[PDB]
RNA sequence: AUCGAGAGA
């Protein structure tokens, strides 16, 4: 019911510690659900084309 | 960039084989490829030139770096007469002599596998996994080999030659697992599932055995002799003690 | 309540409607049943609770 | 509280399937008590692995 | 809803015979099997898609907003 | 084009090549294979596909010499062509007997 | 050795049954690699025609627009795919579908309630018009010059009867589907067979004889006409094996287990082709063989 | 998923001709792999499978109703009776052949109809 | 006042029922499938008390 | 050249839950105290039990490329030939040495007395068999 | 009895009672059983397994102590009862049918299955509920093979051509 | 934004 103050938004799990410091969303990142493949090499990670076109590297020109 | 080769070294896959926590590997094949393995190198697996090397080239791929040689090398048959024929570990064999850096001799590793001998007949020594100069010469390849267990061939080809040429060997044993699969797919049925007819009169025989244990456990525990009658009233009142008291309980369900 | 199936088709609901759920706002929402102890019967209980409610209670 | 183990079975049954031998396998089927006993140890089992998900959650980031 | 045109397993076209199945069943007192057969669903995967079809395009098509009612 | 000789596996007098075919499978493949593997000088020969999403097939050829890889591809699609041909003659004849 | 001679010397085709939809040949002396190769064009690699692109203008029917279109996009038609060509996909659909490549038909039913239905009656075809939409409904509209190149072959589906969708009075469907060429392996509606494939002619090599009352009952382990018994000795033989299917109903009796093996003859395969309707089989299998030969030509062509 | 809690996602879709078809010409829509079925033991799913081909070859339905067999009339005995009646083998399996290369297969596949 | 107990679960009683919870007495009977909605009518609920614990009796 | 040669008598044969290979226990017709066991693929080469077998293994058969016209090699004279590689010896007793053998899978044990086996070093040698 | 419950004859009638049918075997009639008098009555689950002067009632089939989702597994006797459970956990997560009155409805979200069919294999209580008004799913030919090595884990393979005939389409 | 119901591993 009370207000929270300063030292509430500070505090606990969902604190500004906790949850924006040792904790942060990030951009360049994605999820999605996982399908085996065994034509792919065994260190290797199969990429979608949705998300090949909006994931992106700084590459400085040279 | 900095991340980029702190991922590609630090991080990366192929570093991680062994869990910090025991020293144990984490990787490796897990059940369709563990089955394929199982059925291509036993005895009774025997290859024609052409699907030899069409196995060898469809696990094995220079193109793609796959190969240390730059040409796919293939070993002389295991039978010359009445016609070539060729063997599952010598499959095996091909892909380690193709995959292994040369001027470098083969894994020397003797090991077991999950199956014992009397699972292939008698006599049998496919248990004994046995490699020399590279080359499987007896055993069967199994869940202790490929996978994640120590002191298979896996294992052994990972601290022999690196994590690269460990992370390679598994990658090809999943290709070549699956094409061999294909071609000669696994299933399981019904039939799988059934017992003989002596086999079900041994379960009956030994199961109308069951009947009377239970009551014999209970007289054990309520300290009356043996051969007493299951409605007996002193038999009856120990076991309305026993279930009232939460210890008696346990011991008389641990006995039972 | 007591329309049959035809009924119950020509005024737009379904073959074989059940009935047991309120609409509001356009929501379907129903009233959980939940499980509570048997009426008009005294229980015996034992519950540390009871203990710790006061002093010198069991 | 009665002494029986199911409402099949006479109080104080001494016998390996009252209180929960089943004699069936899932190639032939189990008897409607011995379907009920599984799901008594299937429901325990399912309530475990729940709990101990996440029972050691707090120790790692503690240690950390 | 709709009897299906084609077998999903085959691709046998079968949904030009709903109609005539219920006609088998209905006029001559033929079983499921015997009026498949005789249609002309030899596979069983063909045999399956009239034989389990649910047609819920006839309970679908009484709620017409389109005529009174 | 359609047919792609891969440079980075190919032996330099030519005796092994390695060959990436657009748009083929095994319906393609396994057929040059059987008919290539028929060819006496030919050492090893497979096909394989890298990436079943993928309309790429890969064929190997090692002769043992006198000849290339690229002769051997030749006289297997060739063979193929005949076989093809004469399976459709006999078909042809049996139609129209009957 | 091996050679196009002694494949010619060796190879034989024994055609057992030719229909307008089905026919049954066997392939003697040929190669696994061949015979799967020949299957698998017949089943998605021939071209068909069949519906591709849906232009609906009006429907107001219980079936959603997807699927209408989807179910038409199944129908079979009587077309032979010669005489159309195939579409570049790279022009606009201004001009993407010429009168040479595209067939185009069309549906306009709209029902209607029967005022003269009798009383207490429930059949939909006497209670409404048009309550039923037929395949045989989709009118094939001629274009540009092939009005005079379809007027001895009217673009009709192989089977009319197929049922489209149902309608009750009031609603419509006013459509105009378009019709081009496709392979089996882009779109399964374009497979031009409804099943094409083989198997190998079973063996049932008797190792022991068998007879007396044992070869009663090891005759009907197998369908009736396999197995025989000669007239002289009241042994057991097999007459027809391409009339067994492998049940392995012998190997489950121990009587028999150990008197018989069962196997293949690994180069004689028993082809069985069913058309849609479009082209009759052994056109098809014509096909087929000649677009393997043609894709074997193609790449010898192509520069390496 | 079925009815028995064999739930799991779709990994590619197989075209037909890469698909195993069987010997009576017919390529199955759903592939399961048997190393699912020995962690769960869902014999359920086996015992569908074989009561479903068994029905829709005979154009019967089979109920599955809880406790209408016993040990001494196994469903596997009776949905097999029935299986070899029709033609088909007793065990449910079918001689299927490779898709991708076209010979037949090492052992005959587990093949049938479930829900 | 019914319309938003209905709408809400909220037991907003001045008294006070012989119950424990005070949220929580309404779910919204999906339609996902014919299935579910018919189990919507079957369910019994323990409470919203014993969510929040860790004896397992 | 040939290393070893003798007359062997095949006493049991078994498959063992395999279909192609069996193996087989050869007891030497000549030699007292040579004996075999050996894993053959009886399909490619049938045998039975009460047979009579003429192995030979030979350093060499006079890379591998498949048999053309107008070769010969000492393979002609013999109906099964195999090709595997020795990887242990063992000294059973005094003047008795077995010699192991691994066809590509399949195992040889020859035991017999060391005059005969000095010749079987531990190399790739070739198995020819004759009825 | 001997420090159990407290004894005595409690006849209850009234509201929120719990109640299920079982036959009263002496003149073979339906009877009317709650849960406070069930735990100190002999109820066979079999007519076969009658004892003699034990069993005072037997249930009308083992079937009636299950849920409805629970009666339409098919062999749910053959199988681990927490598959049994996940099934009925995920026999309502399907993509089936709601209903058939869709056009006179506003609901935020609607998953529905084009063409559903009746199972071949399906309990007897299938029908009584009259579950073919709304099919869950559909039949197809599952084959138990390890043929694609796409699906090992729990994945699994369905056939292209069939998914492009509308198998399992849903809206 | 908060508290209630549920779902996936
Ligand atoms: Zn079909």
């Amino acid at each position: 019911v009370p207000i929270p103050g300063v030292k509430q938004a500070l505090e606990k799990k969902e604190g500004l510690f906790r949850k924006h410091m040792m904790g942060k969303r990030v951009n360049y990142a994605a999820r999605s659900v996982i399908s085996p493949d065994p034509n792919i090499e065994t260190n290797e990670i199969g990429v979608p084309p949705v998300f090949a076109v909006k994931l992106t590297y700084p590459e400085p020109v040279t | 960039e900095n991340a980029r080769a702190e991922a590609l070294n630090l991080a990366n896959t192929d570093s991680q084989y062994l869990t910090p926590t025991s020293g144990s590997p984490v990787r490796g094949l897990i059940q369709d490829h563990i089955s394929a393995g199982v059925w291509l190198t036993s005895k009774d697996s025997f290859f024609t030139r052409e699907q030899y090397q069409q196995y060898i080239y469809g696990c094995i791929r220079p193109e793609d770096g796959h190969t240390t040689r730059s040409k796919i090398v293939t070993l002389p048959p295991t039978i010359f007469k009445p016609y070539p024929l060729w063997t599952g570990k010598q499959i095996i064999t091909t892909v380690l002599l193709n995959v292994t850096p040369p001027d470098m001799p083969g894994i020397n590793l003797i090991s077991k596998n999950k199956i014992k001998n009397e699972y292939w007949g008698k006599g049998s020594l496919e248990n004994e996994v046995l490699f020399k100069d590279g080359a499987l010469l007896c055993g069967i390849l199994d869940k202790s080999q490929y996978g994640a267990s120590k002191y298979g061939i896996v294992h052994s080809l990972h601290e022999v030659y690196g994590p690269e040429v460990a992370a390679k060997v598994l990658s090809v044993l999943g290709r070549l697992f699956t094409n061999y699969i294909t071609a000669t797919a696994f299933t399981c049925g019904m039939d799988d599932l059934r017992l003989t007819a002596e086999g079900n009169k041994w379960r009956t025989d030994i199961l109308k055995t069951s009947v009377d244990t239970g009551r014999e456990a209970a007289a054990e525990v309520t300290n009356l002799d043996k051969d007493t009658p299951a409605d007996d009233p002193e038999l009856l009142k120990r076991l309305q003690e026993i279930l009232r008291d939460n210890n008696k309980s346990g011991i008389l369900d641990a006995v039972t | 309540n007591k329309m049959s199936p035809y009924e119950l088709v020509q005024h737009k609901e379904e073959s074989d409607e059940i009935g047991g759920y309120f609409i509001v706002n356009g929501i379907e929402k129903l009233i959980r049943m939940l499980i509570v102890q048997r009426r008009n019967h005294p229980m015996a209980i034992i519950r540390p609770s009871f203990a710790n409610r006061g002093a010198s209670y069991s | 509280v009665s002494g029986k183990t199911l409402p099949s079975f006479k109080p104080y049954e001494t016998d390996a399937m009252a209180g929960g031998y089943v004699k069936g396998r899932f190639y032939s089927g189990i008897k409607p008590q011995e379907y009920y006993f599984h799901c008594m140890a299937g429901r325990e089992g399912l309530i475990d692995t729940a709990v101990k998900t996440s029972r050691s959650g707090y120790l790692q980031r503690c240690l950390t | 809803m709709i009897v299906p045109v084609r077998c999903f397993s085959c691709g046998k076209v079968v949904g030009d015979k709903w109609e005539s199945y219920l006609n088998l069943l209905q006029e001559d007192e033929l079983d499921e099997g015997t009026a498949l057969s005789r249609l002309g669903l030899k596979r069983y995967c063909c045999r399956r898609m009239i034989l389990t079809h649910v047609d819920l395009i006839e309970k679908f098509l009484r709620y017409n907003p389109l005529e009174k009612r | 084009e359609k047919i792609k000789l891969l440079t980075q596996a190919t032996s330099e007098d030519g005796t092994s090549a390695s060959f990436q075919i657009v748009e083929e499978d095994h319906t393609l493949g396994n057929a040059l294979r059987y008919v290539i593997m028929k060819n006496p000088d030919v050492e090893f020969c497979g096909y394989s596909i890298p990436h079943p999403s993928e309309n790429l097939l890969n064929i190997r050829i090692q002769t043992y010499g006198e000849t290339t890889a690229v002769d051997a591809l030749q006289k297997g699609l060739k063979d193929l062509m005949d076989l093809c041909d004469v399976v459709e003659s006999k078909f042809t004849e049996k139609i129209k007997s009957m | 050795e091996w050679n196009v001679e002694k494949f010619k010397k060796d190879f034989e085709v024994n055609i057992s049954s030719l229909d307008a939809r089905e026919a049954n040949f066997d392939l003697i002396n040929i190669d696994t690699s061949i015979a799967n190769a020949f299957r698998r064009i017949m089943i998605s690699e021939v071209p068909s025609v069949a519906a591709e692109y849906v232009y609906f203008f009006n429907n107001t029917s219980v079936i959603q627009d997807e699927v209408l279109a989807h179910r038409i996009g199944l129908v079979p038609l009587k077309v032979d795919p010669d005489m159309l060509t195939w579409v570049d996909s790279n022009l606009p659909d201004d001009e993407k579908f010429t009168d040479e490549n595209t067939i185009v038909l069309s549906l306009n039913v709209k029902c209607t309630r029967n005022p003269d239905a009798p009383k207490g009656s429930t059949d939909p075809k006497e209670l409404y018009n048009n309550a039923h939409v037929y395949a045989r409904d989709l009118k094939f509209e001629p274009q540009g010059r092939q009005s005079t190149t379809f007027a001895d072959c009217p673009v009709v589906p192989a089977d009319p009867d197929i049922l489209l969708a149902k309608l009750r009075p009031g609603q419509e469907i006013s459509l105009k589907a378009h019709c081009i060429l496709g392979i089996g392996g882009d779109h399964a509606k374009f497979s031009p067979v409804s099943t094409a494939s083989y198997r190998l002619l079973p063996q049932i090599n008797i190792l022991q004889p068998i007879k007396g009352e044992s070869a009663r009952r090891f005759q009907k382990c197998f369908p009736p006409g396999v197995i025989g018994i000669d007239e002289g000795s009241d042994e057991a033989y097999v007459k027809d094996a391409r009339k067994d299917t492998v049940s392995r109903e012998v190997l489950r009796y121990e009587e028999f287990a150990d008197k018989v093996k069962l196997g293949r003859v690994r180069n004689h395969f028993i082809f069985n082709v069913e058309s849609a309707g479009a082209m009759t089989p052994e056109e098809i299998f014509f096909k087929s063989v000649r677009i393997l030969k043609n894709k074997a030509e193609y790449l010898k062509n192509c520069p390496i | 998923s079925s009815r028995h809690g064999q739930k799991g996602v779709c990994s590619r879709k197989w075209p037909t001709i890469d698909m195993p078809f069987s010997e009576t010409g017919i390529q199955p829509d759903i592939i399961i792999n048997p190393h699912a079925f020995p962690s769960r033991m869902t014999i359920g799913m086996f015992v569908e499978s074989l009561a479903g081909k068994a029905g829709a070859l005979h154009g019967i339905a089979q109920d599955s109703t809880p406790w209408i067999f016993n040990e001494d009339d196994t469903p596997a005995d009776y949905f097999g009776e029935q299986l070899a009646k029709a033609g088909y083998n007793y065990h449910g399996n079918e001689p299927m052949y490779s898709g991708a290369t076209g010979e037949e297969l090492r052992a005959d596949i587990y093949v049938g109809v479930v829900y | 006042k019914m319309q938003y107990f209905l709408s809400t679960g909220n037991l907003v009683s001045q008294s006070g029922l012989d119950l424990q919870q005070v949220s929580g007495y309404t779910v919204v009977a999906e339609k996902i499938n014919f299935y579910r909605f018919i189990s919507h009518f079957r369910m019994v609920h323990r409470g919203s008390f014993f969510a929040q614990l860790k004896t397992t009796t | 050249n040939t290393l070893f040669d003798d007359i062997f008598q095949v006493s049991e044969v078994d498959p063992g839950r395999y279909n192609k290979v069996c193996r087989i226990e050869a007891a030497s017709t000549t030699q007292d105290q040579c004996k075999l066991t050996l894993d053959i693929n009886v399909e490619l080469f049938p045998v039975a039990a009460q047979d009579s077998l003429t192995v030979t293994i030979a350093s060499s058969l006079n890379s591998w490329r498949p048999p053309q016209a107008g070769d010969r090699s000492l393979a002609d004279d013999y109906d099964y030939v195999m090709y595997g590689t020795a990887y242990k010896f063992e000294e059973v007793s005094k003047d008795l040495i077995a010699v192991y053998y691994s066809f590509g899978g399949l195992l040889m044990r020859l035991e017999g007395n060391y005059r005969n086996l000095n010749n079987l070093k531990q190399e790739n040698a070739y198995l020819l068999i004759r009825r | 009895s001997t420090r159990g419950q407290y004894p005595g004859l409690y006849l209850f009638g009234g509201h929120s009672r719990m109640l299920r049918p079982v036959r009263y075997l002496p003149l073979d009639k339906e009877d009317i059983v709650g849960p406070f008098e069930q735990v100190y009555m002999n109820i066979a689950v079999t007519p076969q397994e009658i004892q003699n002067n034990v069993h005072t009632h037997v249930e009308f089939t083992p079937t009636n102590i299950l849920s409805i989702l629970a009666n339409l597994t098919p062999f749910s006797d053959f199988n681990q009862s927490p598959r049994n459970m996940y099934q009925c956990q995920m026999g309502k997560q399907t993509m089936g049918t709601p209903g058939v009155a869709l056009c006179h409805r506003s609901d935020n979200k609607l998953y529905r299955l084009q063409t559903g069919q009746t199972p071949i294999v399906k309990a007897n209580l299938y029908d009584d509920y009259g579950m073919d008004n709304f099919p869950n799913g559909f039949n197809a030919v599952v084959a138990v093979i390890s043929y694609t090595g796409y699906d090992m884990d729990d994945a699994m393979i369905i056939n292209k051509s069939a998914d492009e005939r509308g198998f399992g389409y849903g809206t």
